[PDB]
């Protein structure tokens, strides 16, 4: 249920909406991992 | 307060349909426009159903609305989101016709803003179009339209 | 002065058009004044000119910020416009 | 609905090209904690104990004995939703503005929905970024004309209740007194039992230019930033000691230590910005949109956090 | 208010354990017998850590403890349930040993109750066991031991 | 390049290389990158700089 992912369908905004939010939670999870400090 | 904070002690009667809506829980106009233009301020006290001004602080904040009238009368206050402290203005340039709160006066009489956002008998700034009612010891209400400032 | 209808919001002019907010419209936004000397909480009048200067107002305007320069004559301040007095 | 929908398909198809928040370095991966809210509140409550007297020798028959007093205390966070609006070029309107390079009027300073959205996006992040930062939310270089907010809402630099230190103007440019005063607010430090924990500062640029000049007769090999440092090391149990620079700061140093024990970040799940479904539409070419962001959730325990201001009147 | 209705900002740093007891949400006394005799009272206005007078309304409601002291003294109070509106009353008869508000004073000052419960330096009732404390601008509290009524 | 920084070391000062430092604090002090000062930087010197560096 994230925008990177190609397979997702939005059916309405409020997916639409849920989606960037994973997106964007999926994000920070992958700047942190990245992140070497 | 809009809403009162007591709790009721009795479930309402909803049979009636008639004076079920001279109540000071009543928000916005009782003629209400999808074109009207409205705004969204800081809460200075309790400007609820009460004309507003505006008040500007030293420079470090920014401006907020405060209950008033006469040559500083900016807008009507319809609404209010007690939670955020934001008021609810609807500009002095557009029309507004409802409830408003009267100094404690019948159908005709112009009425101005009073220092405290009081409609008061007599420049005018609304007619009214009922009589004072009586919602509290010293809180009375009227159906007044207002058509801005004028001579 | 007293002739004023309204303010010059946009333009355009490959097409000579002025795109403006009527007086009977409430503004706020960014607006020639004639100089520097314009503070906060402020009562502001158009003069002959089109710009706003320090005060008989028929408007009321009033100055949000200070005036801000850019070029050798260009002010711009930030006014709230919201009708006419009485 | 990315069918029917051409604002959204953008979007999704423009929302990578967003860059990351700053405000991520400051904090732990373990420190923020996502929460479902757009406006409202969460409390929570937290119990203490207290002692009420000197204690009573048992001796003998004795009814009356001290007594244990307890309290508790309710924190809550207020969230904010605020918006903003933009315009831009219609998506039937676009091909007669489609320039070879460029492609949007340059006179009219208008713009395709897509890039419109990617910099105002890029703006609202800005601004996110400084109220974390600050604490305060305003447009101005000079600091006025800040928004009104609602209280418990707090940054890391307005945060009540934490140990303030003030630089003299006459001492702005002493880097001796600077530290003397980052000693003392570092001795004020109350760290309790989460003391062994990595430790962050941010400084202003003219700060980090200050630390790196020898310690003081110079020294050899050591800097004040060592010495920073090597003093930072033994409040947090020789622990990791980050330094960063911020723009957003300016004459200001700010100590805080890196355990989600005391200082935790838990945001809306809707804070960063969001764009709006309602779009403004007209006879002409340009339209409006509408982006949502939240603010708030920040919560410190008191008197762990060190804020330096070196007066520069 | 016994307890601050204000929600706090920040979790408060449980590391120190001195000087914690100084607050007015303290209830009771410091040191407590297992022996003391307890009542509670309808509570007119608020006479938490104050001391407390019995009044009789005009029969019809049974008799209430108001804030008060001189000759009409009962008792002192010293915890308060605001849902039930109860105040807690330990009878003048049994000895008290605790913090009590204070007239707006030394370790062995002699203090007597005031017409609005409230203590004040020289018939005793209490010595003060330390200094004024001040919680508020116009609030200051007290360790007192009180042990009845005594010229 | 216009509208860039530069610096002038003094002829007396040309050996001085705590002058020569001088001037580069300066001038770096006097850089402004804005917010894409997270970036690697580039520096090219003569020969002769070199070795006295």
């Amino acid at each position: 249920a994230s925008l990177l992912d190609s397979n997702f369908v939005p059916i309405n905004f409020t997916e639409f909406v849920q989606a960037i939010s994973n997106t964007y939670k999926q994000r920070r999870i992958q700047f942190y991992e990245n992140l070497k400090r | 307060m809009k809403n009162p904070q007591q709790d009721s002690g009795l479930l309402s009667n909803s049979i009636d349909f008639r004076d079920q809506n001279l109540i000071f829980s009543n928000s916005g106009g009782v003629c209400t426009s999808s074109k009207d233009k409205i705004e969204n301020y800081p809460a200075k006290g309790y400007p609820y159903k009460r004309g507003v001004k505006l008040s500007f602080g030293d420079g470090t904040t920014e401006l907020e609305v405060e209950a008033g009238g006469g040559d500083d009368l900016y807008g009507v206050c319809s609404d209010i989101d007690e939670f955020s402290g934001m008021a609810t203005v609807i500009p002095i340039t557009n029309n507004f016709t409802g409830y408003l709160t009267l100094k404690k006066v019948n159908p005709g009489d112009k009425l101005n803003f009073n220092q405290h956002g009081e409609l008061e008998k007599v420049s005018v700034n609304a007619i009214a179009l009922s009589k004072a009612h009586k919602l509290t010891e010293d809180l009375f209400i009227v159906l007044a339209s207002v058509f801005g400032n004028r001579a | 002065g007293e002739d004023l209808y309204g303010i010059c919001i946009d333009i355009d002019e490959f097409s000579k058009t002025a795109t403006i907010v009527p007086i009977t419209n409430n503004f706020e936004g960014y607006l020639v004044a004639k100089d520097s000397t314009v503070k906060v909480k402020d009562k502001l009048i158009f003069n002959k000119d089109g710009a706003l200067e320090k005060v008989k107002a028929t408007i009321n305007a009033t100055a949000l910020t200070d005036a801000k320069q850019i070029s050798n004559e260009v002010y711009l301040v930030k006014v709230a416009v919201f009708g006419n007095k009485a | 609905l990315f069918d029917e929908n051409y604002y959204a398909k953008a979007v999704a198809n423009i929302i990578g090209e967003v860059k990351d928040p700053i405000m991520y370095k400051w904090f732990s991966p373990d420190q923020i904690e996502d929460v479902d809210l757009q406006m409202g509140y969460q409390k929570t409550v937290k119990w203490d104990a207290f002692l009420n007297a000197n204690p009573t020798t048992i001796a003998n028959e004795v009814n009356t004995i001290s007594t244990i007093g307890f309290s508790s205390e309710v924190v809550r966070l207020n969230y904010l939703k605020l918006q903003y609006k933009f315009r831009h070029l219609k998506q039937t309107s676009e091909k007669f503005y489609t320039s070879d390079s460029y492609i949007g009027d340059i006179n009219n300073n208008l713009l395709p929905f897509a890039q419109a959205y990617k910099l105002a996006s890029s703006e609202i992040i800005k601004l996110i970024n400084h109220f974390v930062l600050t604490g305060t939310v305003s447009i101005q270089k000079d600091g006025k004309n800040q928004k009104r907010l609602l209280p418990n809402m707090y940054g890391l630099l307005n945060m009540p209740e934490q140990i303030k230190e003030e630089v003299a103007s006459g001492d702005k440019d002493k880097m001796d007194k600077i530290f003397e005063k980052i000693e003392a607010g570092l001795s004020k430090l109350e760290l309790g039992d989460e003391f062994s924990t990595p430790m962050m500062v941010i400084v202003d640029p003219a700060t980090s230019l200050k630390l790196v000049k020898p310690y003081a007769a110079a020294s050899s090999c050591e800097k004040w930033e060592d010495v920073l440092i090597q003093t930072i090391k033994a409040i947090n149990n020789r622990e990791d000691v980050y330094i960063e620079t911020s723009n957003l700061l300016k004459h200001k140093i700010l100590i805080y230590p890196l355990n989600s024990e005391l200082i935790k970040f838990k945001p809306s799940k809707y804070m960063l910005p969001t764009p709006n479904e309602q779009v403004d539409k007209d006879s002409t070419d340009v339209a409006h949109s509408y982006i949502d962001f939240v603010l708030g959730g920040l919560l410190a325990t008191r008197k762990t956090i060190l804020q330096v201001n070196i007066k520069q009147s």
